Formats: structure tokens, sequence, C-alpha cells
């Protein structure tokens, strides 16, 4: 299962 | 509740995972092999669900059932740290991820409310041959664990993990691989997501990203600006005749890492033969007609909880004659040409050689890689070759 990352 | 850093996790107590054949969180691992002897007899009965819920295997060839699956996932699946974005899995995409060669319908495990038959839970298993260090073993890749929002925190996810394990034990498989955004016992490797902007304004309005300290909107656009056309000679979409050589290139290039898949030519066709709005793959045919490199990225848009955020996810990129930096640069160009908003890539494999040079920024999410019932030393991101 993925995770939703995004720019720090 | 969930834990996102290992420091956060080492305080937590794992009522379920302490009962599972996975190495404990603090345990240093220097052995090589399973945690559990293979079981000679497997429980025939399904596990007991809480009163009012029943097991059901989902036949994704029925378009209605497949519609129930994505509706469940598109309303209750993975969200970001701040609850602003949620994946938008298309039906044709889930068929790609859930019916690869060797899929079994009893591994499309769903939970339905008895009275209403409403789909409220799901978990999946697809077969995969995994190379871990110096052992090639058949495992399953567990994906799409999902409990409906109205059923959360009622210990239904452990039941799903047990029941899918039982259904995989029945086929004689006793190991599994899987990823997650939270920390459990016990990560064999931690990979960071990086983000390369392609349309800076779209990601700033939607609040995916933010303008850096002393940088206007104008400068940010001139920064991430890209050529209209790619620069590698002989770049072209992968075709049927490229299935053998894409298998060849990928089979070999993957051997330098420690956690990799092992794909048959039928599996290489499935995972890499292009499908619009699902998977893209471009090969590099040189001046002699030989294919020397290929890049690939899959499509996964995200609903914005407030249209959609079109994301491209780096898949497998194999270089032998083109420099990986040029390969991945053209990948960014092709993603921009196709209307994507952002190019997401992990720091696994050789990705750390280009992430900074190609204007990727770091993301607030790590992807822990886990192995079930297999005890081995952990590795760094550069050794994880499994996307
Ligand atoms: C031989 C083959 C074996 C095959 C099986 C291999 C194992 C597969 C393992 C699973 C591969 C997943 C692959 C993917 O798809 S990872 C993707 C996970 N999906 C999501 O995050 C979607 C949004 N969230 C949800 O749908 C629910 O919140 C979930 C289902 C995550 C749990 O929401 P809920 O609040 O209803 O949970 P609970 O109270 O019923 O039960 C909580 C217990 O489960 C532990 N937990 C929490 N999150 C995860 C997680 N993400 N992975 C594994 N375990 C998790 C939790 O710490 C606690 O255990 P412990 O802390 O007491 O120990």
């Amino acid at each position: 299962g993925n995770c939703f990352s995004k720019p720090r | 509740g969930p834990a996102k850093t290992m420091e956060e996790a080492s305080k937590r107590s794992y009522q379920f995972w302490d009962t599972q054949p996975v190495p404990k969180l603090g345990e240093v691992v220097n052995t090589h092999g399973p945690v559990e002897p293979d079981k000679d007899n497997i429980r025939q009965e399904p596990y007991t669900l809480p009163q009012g819920f029943t097991w059901d295997a989902l036949d994704l060839g029925d378009r209605g059932v497949l519609k129930e699956l994505y509706t469940l996932l598109n309303e209750n699946y993975v969200e970001d740290d701040d609850n602003m974005f949620r994946f938008d899995y298309s039906p044709e995409f889930l068929l790609w991820a859930l019916r690869p060669p060797g899929w079994l319908p009893q591994w499309h495990c769903g939970v339905r409310v008895v009275s209403s038959r409403k789909l409220v839970g799901f978990i999946s298993a697809i077969p995969a041959n995994i190379h871990i260090y110096d052992t090639e073993k058949k495992m399953v890749e567990i994906n799409f664990l999902c409990v409906h929002k109205k059923l959360r925190s009622k210990r239904v996810a452990p039941v799903l993990i047990r029941e899918i394990t039982r259904r995989v034990h029945l086929e004689g498989i006793f190991q599994a691989v899987y990823t997650a955004g939270v920390v459990l016992p016990k990560p064999v490797g931690t990979c960071r997501y990086w983000h390369r902007s392609l349309n800076p304004r779209k990601l700033i309005e939607v609040k995916f990203s933010h303008l850096s300290r002393n940088m206007t909107m104008q400068r940010t656009m001139k920064l991430y600006r890209l050529p209209e056309t790619p620069k590698t000679a002989g770049l072209r979409p992968m075709e049927t005749k490229d299935i053998p050589v894409v298998h060849q290139l990928l089979t070999r290039y993957l051997k330098q890492f420690h956690l990799t898949p092992v794909m048959s030519q039928e599996e290489v066709e499935h995972w890499f033969y292009p499908q619009e709005n699902i998977i893209d793959t471009f090969v590099v045919e040189n001046a002699n007609g030989e294919v020397t490199d290929f890049l690939s990225f899959y499509t996964l848009p995200s609903t914005i909880m407030n249209k959609s955020l079109k994301a491209a996810y780096s898949f497998y990129n194999v270089h032998t004659q083109t420099p990986l930096l040029d390969l991945m640069s053209d990948a960014l160009v092709l993603a921009k040409m196709k209307g994507f908003d952002v190019f997401n890539a992990l720091d696994l494999m050789e990705n750390k050689t280009f992430l900074e040079k190609l204007k990727f920024g770091i993301g607030d999410g790590n992807l822990q890689y886990y192995l079930y019932n297999w005890k081995c030393p952990s590795m760094g991101a550069e050794k994880v070759g499994l996307v």
C-alpha cells in the first residue's frame, strides 16, 4: 500500500 | 494510532504485530531466513468478523463489483498528513494492479455489511517472485488494505491481515512483501518520496506545494521550466516487439540491488506494456536497431478534498547506454507533455543520483518496506529495487 507524500 | 517515525514507534506497543512472525522493532537482525516453519495444515474456516459483517471475494470482472471497489477506495483509502488529498484509483488501473499474471479471485478479499451488502473493507494479494539478498522465494505482495471510515479503530484490519494470510497459506506461500506510510515491526528499508514540480502554479493553488521563502510565482515557473521535446536519440513508446528486451534489460539491471522483483516475460509485458492513464514506458532504440535503455512511470491522480491532481509515479528506469540523468530528464519532459502536474519518485535504487540535480524536493512521507515471515538484515534505500 502506498502513502501520500508531498513536498516538505 | 498510527506512527510515522521510528522514534514515534519505539514508544508504541503493537498488540497485533507482536503476535505475528515479524522481527521486533528493536531487534537487530543478522540471520537469513523465515521466522516461522511452514505450516503443514492451514485453518479451513474463515476468521470471525464482528457481528453484522461477512466475507466476500470480489470478482473485478463484474464491472459493478469493480465499481464498488474503487468507490470504497476513492472514498476511504490513503490520505496525506493534512487530509487534503486522496488517491483517485481508476477502474482500469486497479485491474492493472490487481490482475497481474497469476492472480486469484479469493485474494480479492472484501468485507460487506451483512444486511445491506455494502462493501466496507478490502485487502488483496498478488503473486510475485521476490529476490531478497541471496534467496529467490515466491511471495505475495499485499496491497490496498482499507477499512471504511465508519468502521475504523474496531480491530477489523487485523482480521483482514489474518484472513488474507490464511488464503495465501492455502496456496502454499508463506512470505509476503508490502509497503506502508506508517511504522510497524519491522522495516527492512525506508524510502523517501521526492517531488519534481511540472506545473508549479497548479500545485501552489491546490496547496500541494508552497512558494519558497523569497521566490515569486514568476521565478518558480522559470525554474521548473522544461524543454518541449526530449533529447535522448531514439526515444519511443515501448511496443510488443520490445517485451523480450525490456525483460532482458530489467532482469539484469535489477541484480545490483538487494530487494527486487523477479519477472517473467508475461509479467514484464503486463507491468510495462503501455496503457494510457495507467502505465507508460519509453525505450531507447539506438542507431543499430538495438534497445539500450527504458524509462517508465505509472499514472495515479489524486482527488483534492475541496478537480484532480494528476501525478506521475516513477516506476522502473533501466540505463545501460543513456546516462540515467538524461533518461530521467526525458521522463520529466514526457510527463509534462502528457499533462501531468507533478513527477513523484522515491530515493530507492540509483534515484539519489538525479533527485537533487533534476530539481526534486523532499517529501514529508516515507515508504517503509516490510517482509512478512522473513528475517533478514535491513538495507538502505539504494538497495531497495521494488516499486
Ligand atoms: C503469508 C502471506 C501473509 C500476507 C499478509 C502480510 C501482512 C500484510 C500487512 C498489511 C499490509 C498493508 C499493505 C497496505 O495496503 S498499506 C495501506 C494502508 N491503507 C491505508 O492507510 C488506507 C487508510 N486507512 C485504512 O483503511 C485503515 O485505517 C487501516 C486499514 C490502515 C487500519 O485502520 P483501523 O484504525 O481500522 O485499524 P484497526 O484499529 O482495525 O487495527 C489496527 C491494527 O493494525 C495496525 N495497522 C494500522 N495501519 C496499518 C497499516 N497501514 N498496515 C498494516 N497494519 C496497520 C495497527 O497499528 C494495529 O496493529 P497494532 O498496532 O495493534 O499491532
